[PDB]
RNA sequence: ACUAUGCUCACG
RNA sequence: GCUUGAGUCUCGUAGAGGGGGGUAGAAUUCCAGGUGUAGCGGUGAAAUGCGUAGAGAUCUGGAGGAAUACCGGUGGCGAAGGCGGCCCCCUGGACGAAGACUGACGCUCAGGUGCGAAAGCGUGGGGAGCAAACAGGAUUAGAUACCCUGGUAGUCCACGCCGUAAACGAUGUCGACUUGGAGGUUGUGCCCUUGAGGCGUGGCUUCCGGAGCUAACGCGUUAAGUCGACCGCCUGGGGAGUA
């Protein structure tokens, strides 16, 4: 998070923030995640992941493109 | 402990006794009790100054030691006794050299436990120390407001003071009212909580049980006639008056604190 | 890469922080397994040791102290 | 969960030898030993209902061995109970 | 009976007392059967974050075998003592050596 | 009068506002501005440019103190901040370092209920 | 952003 | 009798299993204190609300409560309900390794009895945040709602009660048997640890699919396949899980 970038540079470049937190504090602990809803919304985000990964093996179809 | 009584008679229906089996079943230690005559509320001039007190069971004064000085002498707790003069139960402490004296019984204390008092000692329930030597954020009782005195604060059953801070010479105490009071660090405080915390769950059950505790009936102002009490008269359950004492001063939210000599010691008033 | 070594086995300990600091990100958070490999058994031991090290002020809880 | 010295002491007493450690006589003593050790644990605590499930397993497990032992041989059944102090 | 791994930290000004403190805690445990397996004074090490509004605590790792009566008497001496800034007491899994 | 060399530009970027507040080294306020104080009200107040102009308005009104270089301390999410720091260069400062003080509670207090 | 309703029965 | 089911001991392995006690850090609210000058707050847009009595912002020092970021996963444990900071105390089970022992001690279970989320209820504590009820501002034809600002019971604790949930894999428990693949997780063997490996074989688990079954959807060695033991339950919709 603590980013100095030497001296001649300036131009922000603080992906250190964007690839660490921000979303963790904000879109999660902004408004209440009703205990069960995480368990629901994760398990569908988890089931959607393996749906794509299992399809990615069977994606090699005829195509003809 | 808290046993509810079976309803074999009306006025034995709602009774709830605080039976302590560990208490003593015998006469108290005679050398440390003198007689204590009853005022009936009246004073020098023979006039009722405090109403609603009169009668009750004859009850002798136990010479309980609050100051708790006799230093550097371990002392075995011989037996826990009943005190009619007090909310809390007392303990007959036998000092190793061969004195006996009464103390307020803390929570975790029993017939056999050893207690020491003074400056060094150990940090354990029953052991009196100066509040300078006692840890911050610790539960004490029987607290002195002035060094060398007896013990004013936290002596009622279940009562305890918590030590919040220590600013040099002064110790900030959070009292059971909620008031944060500043006392001198040289003042003493017996460690732990005052025993018999079930006391509050007792329920008397009859009018008579208040009488034999030395209380007399309170008559309501509204019942009385105008001449007697500010609330008074009216042709059938009237009021239309702001609540007040029998002497006209407003009750029901009206600060009567006006010491002004001790306002320096009070950090935060209770709430 | 993976665990300790070929004949390592061992147990992930909290006292040493040279090898342990590789397993936390620049902010102070714990890095997950799917980035740094590691079998699930050692990732639990690691996590437990990071928290024990945090308690003693060997590792920091964060970088906003 | 009963020390190795505590088990070995009971094993080399009720049974034939230290080798023998599965007799109905032995098994009932090891349950009884542990049940009595747990009475201190359930004197206070009380709300520990998950451990009570393991205790009530041991209790029922014991009674099935004792009831087996009675039907099998009445002589050694009565002698075992006097030594352990069962049947209240 | 049981092995432990005590790791306590001490205030800067009272680091001169630590040689004495170790001698007192050793005498408590070494009397009751179990020996101390390791002696390693870590020294005035920097803190990751301020504890009690100060930096640089004086760490001490004991690592010792003892019964439960002695170790809890030692655990109580840490809380009733302003010199010691925090402590922790780990479980068994045999004795050890080295590592820092 | 005072004439401080360096300071700290605290930026409180919420969804609705962007409150810029330039302080000294020891967290002592010298001046401030807001997206609401710039004009820009309602829908306009929650934008990257309305934060830019607020930082431009906070850049001046601290010229008496004469800060040459400062540290940024962004906070919250907001449409500003990836825009507000651009404004501090273009105004007339040197950014020593950029930081976050976005208060991450370690699962502590129950947040408000979800809105529909 | 929010934003109601559709009287009865009738395709062998 | 026997020893294959079932149980015991022996040495370990993993785990938010439990119960009791501590303590840590972030943050929220608040408390007094410094700085400082108009807004803050909020919204689809506004207003109520809060602020020139000096708020918001910023920093200093406290106090208290509740919950434990990241690790953290189609990960683990628990009979189910459920169970996540770290540390000791007592404690239940699970699995593996090769033996030794017992010798059918077993499986199911009507009544019985225990445990059983959340909400409730009782007595006594505590009370930051959140928030039924409630109030005010919006919205609207109306708005006893949705949105906004406030906000009490409650959520926390100790002890008793309650005995219910879509308490759900909408799938009773135990056991045997019948093609596969990719994994996750925790064991324990054989080999060169000769370098993050080579090769088996036990637990538990997620996904896809064969025969077979199924009304179909789908299930599919963790069966809804093929059989056995025992239990519970069903017999059109409303009336009614009501009187
Ligand atoms: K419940
Ligand atoms: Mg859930
Ligand atoms: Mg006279
Ligand atoms: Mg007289
Ligand atoms: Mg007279
Ligand atoms: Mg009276
Ligand atoms: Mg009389
Ligand atoms: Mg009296
Ligand atoms: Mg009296
Ligand atoms: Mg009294
Ligand atoms: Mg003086
Ligand atoms: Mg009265
Ligand atoms: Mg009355
Ligand atoms: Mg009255
Ligand atoms: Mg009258
Ligand atoms: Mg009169
Ligand atoms: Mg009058
Ligand atoms: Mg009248
Ligand atoms: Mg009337
Ligand atoms: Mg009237
Ligand atoms: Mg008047
Ligand atoms: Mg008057
Ligand atoms: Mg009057
Ligand atoms: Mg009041
Ligand atoms: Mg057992
Ligand atoms: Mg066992
Ligand atoms: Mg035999
Ligand atoms: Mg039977
Ligand atoms: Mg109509
Ligand atoms: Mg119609
Ligand atoms: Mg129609
Ligand atoms: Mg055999
Ligand atoms: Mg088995
Ligand atoms: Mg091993
Ligand atoms: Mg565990
Ligand atoms: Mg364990
Ligand atoms: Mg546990
Ligand atoms: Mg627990
Ligand atoms: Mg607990
Ligand atoms: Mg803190
Ligand atoms: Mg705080
Ligand atoms: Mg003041
Ligand atoms: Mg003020
Ligand atoms: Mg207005
Ligand atoms: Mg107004
Ligand atoms: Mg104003
Ligand atoms: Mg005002
Ligand atoms: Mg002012
Ligand atoms: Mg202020
Ligand atoms: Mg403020
Ligand atoms: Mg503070
Ligand atoms: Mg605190
Ligand atoms: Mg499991
Ligand atoms: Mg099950
Ligand atoms: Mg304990
Ligand atoms: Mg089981
Ligand atoms: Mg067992
Ligand atoms: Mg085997
Ligand atoms: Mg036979
Ligand atoms: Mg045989
Ligand atoms: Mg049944
Ligand atoms: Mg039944
Ligand atoms: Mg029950
Ligand atoms: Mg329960
Ligand atoms: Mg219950
Ligand atoms: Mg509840
Ligand atoms: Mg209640
Ligand atoms: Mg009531
Ligand atoms: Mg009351
Ligand atoms: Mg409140
Ligand atoms: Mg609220
Ligand atoms: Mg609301
Ligand atoms: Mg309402
Ligand atoms: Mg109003
Ligand atoms: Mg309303
Ligand atoms: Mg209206
Ligand atoms: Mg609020
Ligand atoms: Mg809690
Ligand atoms: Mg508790
Ligand atoms: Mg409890
Ligand atoms: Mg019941
Ligand atoms: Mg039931
Ligand atoms: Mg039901
Ligand atoms: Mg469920
Ligand atoms: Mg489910
Ligand atoms: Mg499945
Ligand atoms: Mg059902
Ligand atoms: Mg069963
Ligand atoms: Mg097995
Ligand atoms: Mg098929
Ligand atoms: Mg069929
Ligand atoms: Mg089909
Ligand atoms: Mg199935
Ligand atoms: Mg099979
Ligand atoms: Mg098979
Ligand atoms: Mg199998
Ligand atoms: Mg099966
Ligand atoms: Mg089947
Ligand atoms: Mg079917
Ligand atoms: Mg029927
Ligand atoms: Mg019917
Ligand atoms: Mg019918
Ligand atoms: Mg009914």
């Amino acid at each position: 998070i603590k980013v100095r970038e030497n001296e001649p540079f300036d131009v922000a470049l603080r992906r250190f923030k964007r690839s660490c937190e921000k979303a963790g504090v904000l879109a999660e602990v902004r408004r209440r995640e009703f205990y069960e809803k995480p368990t629901t919304e994760r398990k569908r985000a988890k089931a959607s992941a393996v749906k794509r990964h299992a399809k990615k093996l069977a994606r090699e179809n005829a195509r003809r493109t | 402990a808290v046993v509810k009584c079976k309803p074999t008679s009306p006025g034995r229906r709602h009774v709830v006794k605080v039976v302590n089996p560990e208490l003593h079943k015998g006469k108290p230690f005679a050398p440390l009790l003198e007689k204590n005559s009853k005022s009936g509320g009246r004073n020098n001039n023979g006039r009722i100054t405090t109403r609603h007190i009169g009668g009750g069971h004859k009850q002798a004064y136990r010479i309980v030691d609050f100051k708790r000085n006799k230093d550097g002498i371990p002392a075995v707790v011989e037996r826990l006794e009943y005190d009619p003069n007090r909310s809390a139960n007392i303990a007959l402490v036998l000092y190793k050299d061969g004195e006996r004296r009464y103390i307020l019984a803390p929570k975790g204390l029993k017939a056999g436990d050893q207690i020491q008092s003074g400056v060094d000692a150990a940090i354990k329930p029953g052991n009196t120390l100066p509040m300078r030597n006692i840890p911050v954020g610790s539960t004490v009782h029987n607290v002195e407001m002035k060094p060398g005195k007896g013990g004013q604060l936290a002596r009622s059953a279940g009562t305890y003071v918590q030590i919040v801070a220590r600013d040099g010479a002064y110790v900030t105490l959070r009292l059971r009212s909620g008031e944060m009071r500043k006392v001198e660090a040289d003042c003493r405080a017996t460690l732990g909580e005052v025993g018999n915390a079930e006391h509050m769950l007792r329920v008397l059950g009859k009018a008579g049980a208040a009488r034999w505790r030395g209380v007399r009936p309170t008559v309501r102002g509204t019942a009385m006639n105008p001449v007697d009490h500010p609330h008074g008269g009216g042709e059938g359950r009237n009021f239309g008056k702001h609540p007040v004492t029998p002497w006209g001063v407003q009750t029901k939210g009206k600060k009567t604190r006006s010491n002004k000599r001790t306002d320096k010691f009070i950090v935060r008033r209770r709430s | 890469f993976c665990r300790f070594t070929a004949e390592g086995v061992q147990e992930i300990d909290y006292k040493d922080i040279a090898t342990l600091k590789n397993y936390i990100t620049e902010s102070g958070k714990i890095v997950p397994s799917r980035i740094t490999g590691t079998r699930a058994k050692y990732q639990r031991q690691l996590a437990r040791a990071i928290k024990r090290a945090r308690y003693l002020s060997l590792l920091p809880y964060t970088d906003r102290h | 969960s009963l020390s190795t010295e505590a088990t070995a002491k009971i094993v080399s007493e009720f049974g034939r030898d230290a080798n023998d450690t599965g007799s109905t006589e032995v098994q009932v003593a090891l349950l009884t030993a542990q049940i009595n050790h747990l009475q201190g644990h359930f004197a206070e605590h009380k709300k520990d209902h998950h451990s009570r499930r393991g205790l009530l397993r041991m209790v029922s497990q014991r009674r099935k061995l004792l009831d087996y032992l009675k039907r099998k041989d009445v002589a050694r059944y009565t002698q075992l109970i006097e030594r352990l102090g069962l049947r209240r | 009976m049981r092995h432990y791994e005590i790791v306590f930290m001490v205030h800067p000004d009272q680091s001169e007392q630590v040689p004495g403190m170790i001698e007192r805690y050793t005498a408590a445990i070494t009397g009751a059967e179990g020996k101390i397996h390791r002696l390693e004074d870590w020294g005035r090490r920097q803190l990751a974050y301020p504890i009690n509004k100060l930096h640089k605590a004086h760490y001490v790792l004991m690592n010792v075998e003892a019964p439960q009566e002695v170790i809890d008497e030692l655990e109580t001496t840490f809380r009733f003592n302003d010199a010691v800034i925090r402590s922790m007491v780990m479980r068994t899994k045999h004795a050890v050596t080295e590592a820092s | 009068r005072k004439q401080v060399s360096d300071g700290v530009a605290h930026i409180h970027a919420s969804f609705n506002n962007t409150i810029v507040t330039i302080t000294d080294r020891q967290g002592n306020a010298l001046g401030w501005a807001t997206a609401g104080g710039s004009g820009f009200r309602g829908s306009r107040k929650s934008t990257p440019f309305a934060a830019q102009v607020a930082a431009e308005r906070c850049a001046d009104a601290v010229k008496e103190y004469g800060i040459k270089n400062l540290e940024v301390m962004v906070k919250g999410p907001g449409p500003g901040r990836e825009s507000t720091i651009r404004a501090l260069n273009a105004a007339g400062f040197r950014i020593t370092n950029i930081t976050d003080v976005t208060p991450i509670p370690h699962n502590g207090c129950r947040p408000p209920k979800k809105r529909r």
